RNA sequence: AGCAAUAGGAGCUU
DNA sequence: CCAAACACAAGTGGACCGTAAGCTCCTATTGCTTTAAAG
DNA sequence: CTTTAAAGCAAACGGTCCACTTGTGTTTGG
């Protein structure tokens, strides 16, 4: 994780994905001042494991492309270090049922 | 004349879940037609002689794999206009992938 | 030549026939319908292996008509000729312009120009037949004859052979 | 109407000259693919039946359907009768008499023996059980494809075949 | 006649003779050719100067 | 998982009030003589006092009620609102049960506490929005009916059932069976065109309608705008 | 059952596969080559074969049959011809994509400007969607201005090394600017040269840009032979009992034929290069406006009445076009309309139907052994008395009109036959007021036959319809089968819509005098 | 919307339409996989074979 | 292949409104086509009402095949689904 | 046993 | 370690497509004019 | 000298998309 101050120029940015097998993510300090997962409108995201993702797909008789989706650049996917194909589980308030579990897959 | 069963009437029938009634309004109460398609090329280029019981798609040189379809006459006319603009709509009666 | 062929036949059943021994009625309908028919894509359907034990499955009611559709899948035996394949036969007819030989369900006729020239026809022999010195073609004979043509007519097909080639003709 | 596992065969832009039949050159048509399928879509080897297996199968099916018609209670000219329709009876009678006029293997025992011995392309496999041949010449000239395979064995296989061939 | 498009329509109308007052009103009618292509509700409004 | 014609506004009784009011409505004590069931309502009144193998079940019930109170107050309805649209109307069920079985004359009730507790527990484990032995199926099923279970447990509490509604065993079994069947009737049917119904349900009110509101604001929302008025 | 027997099995469309039509298949499916412009022979009775009214194209007359299929007007679909063009022309609906492919590919050797060597394109190839893949390859490959012969020892990728032009669009003419090395010589790209360049694209190259080998080949976006639609798509009409004008498409095809022949009068004699371009461009413009007469920045193909030509695109779009005017909604039989009235004495799910409408509309009731007496009474009653019947349908489709039949007493009803009896009490009919804003604006009612030609409604159902009785009219739709009767009565019936899902409250109440009176 | 442009793009890219939607089944006059058309109705044999033997096909 | 075994059937055990409507329509059409009637016909002649009587007595011989979004399906005879 | 099309204009009920 | 020219990134101007539903009536127009050929 | 048929000829404001302009960064090579 490479926390920077002002800007990461696109020329420098291109080296980020070409450094396999390591992973480099960057955040700007201004963005990190508030932790957004503590916000009341942001429910708790929990990345699933591979076995649990397989269980989720089989329980619903689903393909990966038939799930609601989340961008890798989503602030909470960025905050969680989500890689492509990983599924978060989002438990949230429900005024009709009390509790509701949502799942989104990463683009 | 007849009364128009417009788009919002179709929306209301869809909300009601009455699929058979919608199909019956749009087909048997209106321009229902019968066409023959080629089982190979899926174009309505089948030459049919019903009294001699003989069929042929001359492009595909086919005389055995030919199917009939009941479709709105407006749908047949739409496909023929698309063919007139070089677009080929191919109606296939079975899924492959 | 005979091939074992998996084939199907979609059918339509009236609601009036919806009784307790329906499936056997459809089995009898299949047996009457298919035992004898020709199709240009398969050949000739002589019999059906295990006829009484075909599975009709569950039929679907067509919306708007009320008649049932069945995909009665089964494995049968079909007989189809191919050009350039050798097929045995027995002669049926005789004529100055050639003779007819029954092949499988069909009857094959060979023309005069496609016959070894040592064979000579005779309208006056008792019995009337083609002859030669050391070759004979009379009624009841066997003929190992090649097929060199097959036109596909939907109901009845016909194959025209040629006995002009070596190892062929009277046997 | 009459259809089978052969389904779409959809139209690619290009055609193929290799579509005409020539039984001398292993070209049979797009209905007898080198790997068949069954009624469950599962893969299955092509079937090319000799006269013996087919005769046994047809006799078996006819007598099974007769016992089924009878509630559970000998000759082709009679055994072909099980069908429905005069044309049906005629075609099956002609086919059965053709089978009994050229059936060198007149039993299940020798059919099983040749099945074991033979199991190579099923076409020629069945044609060897169908076409009696004295030596290598008849096979390699009437069936011109045995040349370019370099596994012939026709000599001894044909010897044992004509040995197992019953009298007539 | 050959420029029917780009020409004003409905400038002449069949005189309404259903009743007498309908005729008297039709003879005193007015039309602003703004057109219905446009949802500006301002020119449709009764205005003070209309008094 | 419910069809939108089948739900009616109902009060969730564990949400409102002070802790003292909550305690007085719902908490029972077996050893304590005064704060127990009023003796003049049940047949088995004298057998109740002093027991322990039943005060355990009463404490489990009260702790489940406190769990529901905390859940609804802190997660679901943080602002205190307790009147929400929900499936089967239980006031009407209770009043119908009173009418059919003639709950007058304040008769000695033959409805034991353990039978009440186990009846409500079984009912809470009988409301099927999703069927299947899978584990995500079980989790989704329990998340689906959490609010409705909160309602059913806030209403069918032991003190309330025995004192305020005075149901006997027959009325109790009838209320439970009716809750099963009417909840099974409140479910949406597979095949519903909920998208067309929702589109019409949203569009029709628009025909009757310095913060921007009404039709221009709805147009801004649906025509997702990078800038708004 | 109103279709004559055909031996093919009837099935329904599960998959639609769009795509272009190749010239080979266009020639193949045709039935007659079209070359003579003039409509009639010489104004001479069964016009010139090889013209736009060749009987091979099909029949549009009631007492004449199709010379191609031998079927009546009812069954003959119409048959396509073809009309070879002297020069190839652009398909008007594909010029932008022709431009984008021209920008992407090497215009000399038919190869992609960049390979899988460059990892950006090596990953842009990896998109499954044809459109996203095409966009991701075009947005990178459009800027390299050469077909490099070496992939970035000397290893050759097979490229050529010719520079790339800056493509631009001015109307229907594709300009390509070659900036040599100063003066960039800008030349016109004709449809034929682009067609030749496009034929050279290899199958795998074709796959990378997102096209298809079997269905959509990039050169089939250039027209070289034109299909001629049957006269069904462009039928003539009769104005005053003896006169006929051809449809717009027919005159447009005639103009195209004139243009084609004028093109074939220039490459046969003197043509000083300022007539070849003019006439070929006339052909291009006629072909373009035959398909799309709404092209920006040019005049429209006009009629001698001053109106523009009704192009096919204009045929297909809009509220009144094919899709929304004939497919999403259409006019239907077995419907009625009249003013509505209120009736305090009707039940909630009852509608009062005028006698005249009850006799004009009909329901087909299959004859069975539980309703044969009643149906024979209806047959005897006739189509002028209620309850009667209008038609008897025999088991093969033959209609027995009971008006002109003088011997109505001598009809015995067979089993399985069908009688199209009158509208009767308790028949479920769909009843509807526009606009139909929600599912409760169109509901199924039980019929009660009444005099006095208005429709009668119980007054509590006027709220879901938003109706009142000061001029309103409402529509009535009669279901023509038992499946639709059951669907109406079990899903759309008035009692079933009392509670709405919009706000989980009732929509029908007590109104408008019963409320005041009950207070 | 954009009917002609969308159809041209579908032609130029060889789109395959799976015919699972509502409008698509509407324009072809077929039963939509919707409401009453979201299932199929088969013929049950186990219940049928209980009928009296005289109600049979002849 | 796509059929589901009668033990792992995870759909509702209750006949839905659409299934009931279509089943009644189809049965009515069948009886109106001179199909045999399983119930005892006492008074009524309308095929739809006869179909309703048969449906209530669980004597309608039809099967609902409930397609899942992935193409698989479950089979339920009408007599084993519960009708309200 | 067979009753044109396209336009414009004025209106009806929301 | 620093100079530089061209590889590489956005900001910006100005193209198209669409605008409730259903219904009724009446009225007008459906190519016209000029030149050439044949009787 | 007149009539019929065929061919030719006129003068409303918003927003997604596409790449040319404006601008910043690299990293060879001294
Ligand atoms: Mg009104
Ligand atoms: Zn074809
Ligand atoms: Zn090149």
């Amino acid at each position: 994780i490479f926390i920077y101050q002002n800007n990461i120029t696109p020329s420098a940015n291109k080296m980020i994905p070409t450094v396999s097998p390591a992973i480099i993510e960057t955040f700007q300090e201004s963005d990190l001042v508030v932790n957004i997962t503590h916000h009341e409108l942001v429910p708790k995201h929990i990345r699933l494991s591979d076995g649990e993702k397989s269980q989720l797909l089989q329980r619903y008789k689903l393909k990966e492309s038939q799930l609601p989706r989340i961008q890798r650049e989503d602030p909470v996917a960025r905050y969680l270090g989500l890689k492509r194909g990983q599924v978060v589980k989002i438990i949230r308030r429900s005024e009709t049922s009390g509790r509701y579990a949502s799942y989104r897959i990463c683009l | 004349g007849g009364l128009r069963f417009g788009e919002m009437e179709r929306d209301c029938m869809i909300a009601h879940g009455a699929a058979g009634f919608l199909k019956e309004r749009l087909m048997e109460a209106s321009d229902a037609f019968r066409v023959h398609v080629c089982g190979i090329c899926g174009l309505m280029s089948v030459i049919a002689n019903l009294k001699k019981n003989q069929f042929e798609c001359r492009s595909c040189k086919n005389k055995t794999n030919i199917y009939q379809l009941h479709i709105p006459y407006a749908a047949k006319l739409l496909f023929q206009e698309l063919m007139a603009m070089n677009i080929a709509p191919r109606l296939y009666t079975e899924r492959s992938g | 030549m005979f091939f074992l062929k998996d084939l199907s036949l979609i059918l339509t059943l009236h609601p009036s026939y919806f009784g307790p021994q329906m499936n056997q009625y459809l089995r009898e309908k299949l047996l009457t319908d298919v035992e004898g028919t020709c199709t240009g894509q398969f050949g000739y359907i002589v019999t059906v292996l295990d006829g009484m034990n075909i599975d009709v499955g569950k039929g679907r009611i067509i919306p708007g008509s009320g008649s049932a559709e069945f995909e009665v899948k089964y494995r049968a035996v079909v007989w189809k000729p191919f050009k350039g394949e050798v097929v045995d036969a027995i002669v049926s007819n005789v004529s100055p312009i050639g003779f007819f030989a029954d092949v499988g369900p069909l009857n094959v006729f060979v023309s005069t120009r496609l016959i070894p020239d040592n064979l000579v026809y005779n309208p006056s022999n008792s019995p009337p037949a083609y002859m030669s010195n050391d070759e004979l073609i009379t009624k009841g004979s066997k003929v190992r004859l090649k097929v060199v043509g097959t036109r596909t007519d939907v109901n009845e097909i016909y194959a025209i052979g040629s006995i002009k080639e070596d190892f062929l003709g009277a046997i | 109407v009459s259809t089978s596992t052969v389904g779409a065969r959809r139209r690619r832009a290009k055609q193929q000259v290799d579509d005409e039949e020539n039984a001398t050159l292993l070209r049979l048509g797009p209905e007898f693919a080198l790997k068949q399928y069954d009624h469950d879509g599962n893969e299955h080897d092509l079937i090319a039946l000799s006269l013996s297996e087919s005769r046994l199968l047809i006799r078996e099916a006819l007598k099974a359907r007769s016992r089924a018609r009878n509630g559970g209670v000998i000759d082709d000219d009679e055994l072909a009768k099980v069908t429905s329709g005069a044309v049906a009876n005629g075609v099956v009678k002609k086919t059965l008499d053709y089978l009994n006029t050229f059936a060198r293997f007149k039993d299940e025992e020798t059919c099983t023996a040749v099945d074991q011995l033979l199991h190579l392309h099923p076409f020629e496999i069945a044609q060897l059980s169908s076409l009696g041949c004295e030596d290598v010449d008849e096979a390699i000239t009437l069936i011109p494809s045995l040349a370019a395979k370099k596994e012939v064995n026709l000599q001894r296989i044909l010897d044992e075949l004509n040995r197992l061939e019953d009298p007539y | 006649q050959k420029k029917a498009m780009s020409s004003r329509a409905g400038v002449s109308q069949v005189l309404n003779r259903y009743t007498y007052s309908s005729t008297l009103s039709h003879l005193r009618r007015t039309n602003t050719p703004i057109g219905r292509d446009g949802k500006l509700a301002k020119p449709r409004q009764l205005h003070n100067t209309h008094w | 998982g419910l069809d939108g014609t089948q739900v009616e506004r109902q009060t969730i009784d564990t949400i409102p009030g002070s802790d003292k009011a909550f305690h007085k409505r719902y908490y029972v004590d077996l050893m304590d003589e005064k704060n127990s069931i009023k003796p003049d309502v049940i047949e088995y009144a004298a057998d109740i006092l002093g027991d322990v193998e039943l005060q355990k079940e009463l404490n489990s019930e009260y702790e489940q009620l406190v769990s529901d109170r905390k859940f609804l107050r802190e997660i679901v309805f943080v602002n205190g609102d307790h009147n929400w649209p929900l499936p089967v109307n239980l006031r009407r069920i209770i009043q119908n049960a009173q009418q059919i079985f003639h709950l007058d004359r304040a008769k000695a009730s033959d409805l034991t506490i353990p039978e009440i507790i186990h009846g409500v527990r079984d009912l809470c484990k009988k409301l099927f929005v999703l069927r299947g032995e899978n584990e995500l199926i079980k989790e989704a099923q329990q998340n689906a009916t959490s609010l409705f279970q909160c309602l059913v447990r806030a209403r069918l509490a032991t003190r309330r059932i025995l004192e305020e509604f005075r149901l006997n065993r027959d009325a109790f079994e009838w209320v439970l069976g009716t809750i099963e069947a009417q909840f099974q009737r409140s479910l949406v049917h597979p095949g519903e065109m909920v998208g067309v119904i929702a589109a019409q349900s949203i569009g029709e009110p628009a025909t009757q309608m310095n913060v921007t509101l009404g039709v221009p604001r709805l147009k801004e929302i649906l025509n997702v705008a990078k800038n708004i008025k | 059952s109103q279709f004559p027997y055909s031996s093919a099995p009837l099935r329904s469309v599960k998959e639609v596969q769009f795509g272009l039509l190749s010239p080979e298949e266009i020639r193949a499916i045709s039935v007659v080559k079209i070359e003579y412009p003039e409509i009639m022979d010489e104004s001479r009775q069964r016009p010139r074969e090889g013209g736009l009214n060749d009987p091979k194209l099909g029949s549009i007359d009631r007492n004449f049959k199709c010379q191609t299929c031998g079927e009546g007007m009812a069954e003959c679909p119409g048959h396509f011809g073809h009309m070879e063009l002297a020069k190839p022309v652009f398909h008007i609906g594909f010029i932008p994509k022709i431009k984008k492919v021209c920008e992407c590919i090497c215009m000399n050797c038919g190869k992609l400007l960049l390979d899988e060597t460059n990892p950006t394109m090596a990953q842009a190839i990896r998109i499954r969607d044809p459109k996203k893949r095409f966009n991701a390859v075009w947005q990178l490959c459009k800027t390299k201005m050469v077909c490099e012969a070496d992939a970035p020892k000397v290893v050759s990728r097979g490229g050529c090394g010719n520079t790339q032009p800056v493509v631009r669009k001015d109307g229907m003419k594709l300009w390509g600017t070659w900036k040599k090395s100063a003066q960039p010589e800008r030349k016109l790209l004709t449809p034929g040269e682009i067609l030749n360049v496009f034929k050279h694209i290899s199958p795998e190259d074709c796959f990378r840009l997102g096209f298809n080998e079997d269905y959509a080949r990039p050169e089939w976006m250039i027209i070289t032979v034109l299909p001629v639609p049957p006269p069904q798509v462009r039928p003539s009409i009769a104005m005053d009992e003896t006169t006929q004008g051809q449809d717009d498409l027919t005159h447009k095809l005639s103009d195209i034929l004139k243009a084609n022949i004028n093109v074939q009068k220039l490459e046969m004699d003197g043509s000083p290069q300022h007539i070849i371009n003019e006439v070929e461009q006339l052909l291009q413009f006629h072909v373009a406006t035959y398909m799309d007469n709404d092209i920006a920045g040019q005049p429209q193909a006009l009629q001698k009445s001053g109106r523009p030509v009704k192009a096919i695109r204009a045929r297909l779009k809009g509220k009144e076009g094919r899709l929304r005017g004939n497919l999403m909604g259409k006019r239907v039989d077995f419907s009625a309309r009249t003013v509505i009235s209120g009736d305090p004495n009707l039940e909630l799910d009852q509608v009062g139907v005028p006698i005249s409408i009850a006799k004009t509309l009909s329901y087909p009731e299959t004859v069975t052994q539980y309703n044969i007496h009643r149906l024979t009474e209806y047959v005897r009653n006739g189509p002028n008395e209620h309850p009667g019947a209008k038609y008897v349908i025999r088991d093969n489709g033959d209609r027995i009109d009971l008006r002109y039949h003088k011997r109505a007493g001598d009809i015995v009803l067979q089993y399985g036959w069908k009688v199209e009896r009158h509208l009767m009490d308790d028949d479920p009919v769909l009843f509807n007021r526009q606009p139909s804003l929600h599912k409760m604006s169109m509901m199924a009612h039980r019929v009660k036959v009444m005099p006095y030609s208005t429709f009668r409604l119980n007054l509590s159902v006027t709220s879901p319809y938003n109706a009142d009785f000061d001029g309103d009219e409402m529509n009535l739709h009669v279901p023509q089968s038992e499946e639709t009767r059951a669907e109406l009565s079990q899903l759309c019936a008035v009692p079933l819509q009392i509670v709405s899902p919009q706000s989980n409250k009732p929509v029908m109440g007590i109104v408008q005098d019963t409320l005041c009176g009950v207070r | 919307e954009e009917t002609v442009e969308i159809l041209f793009e579908a032609g130029a890219a060889a789109e395959l339409d799976d015919c699972r939607g509502v409008s698509e089944n509407v324009m072809l006059g077929q039963l939509a996989p919707m409401g009453t058309g979201a299932f199929d109705v088969m013929i049950d044999e186990k219940l049928l074979t209980s009928l009296p033997a005289d109600y049979a096909p002849t | 292949e796509l059929a589901i075994l009668k033990e792992e059937r995870t759909t509702t055990p209750y006949l839905t409104k659409y299934e009931r409507a279509r089943i009644l329509g189809t049965r009515a059409l069948q009886i109106s086509m001179n199909a045999p009637v399983l119930v005892d016909i006492e008074g009524e002649t309308d095929p739809l009402q006869i179909a309703m009587k048969e449906l209530s007595q669980r004597k309608i011989p039809l099967v609902i095949r409930r397609y899942l979004p992935d193409g698989s399906y479950e089979d339920w005879g009408c007599d084993e689904l519960i009708v309200d």
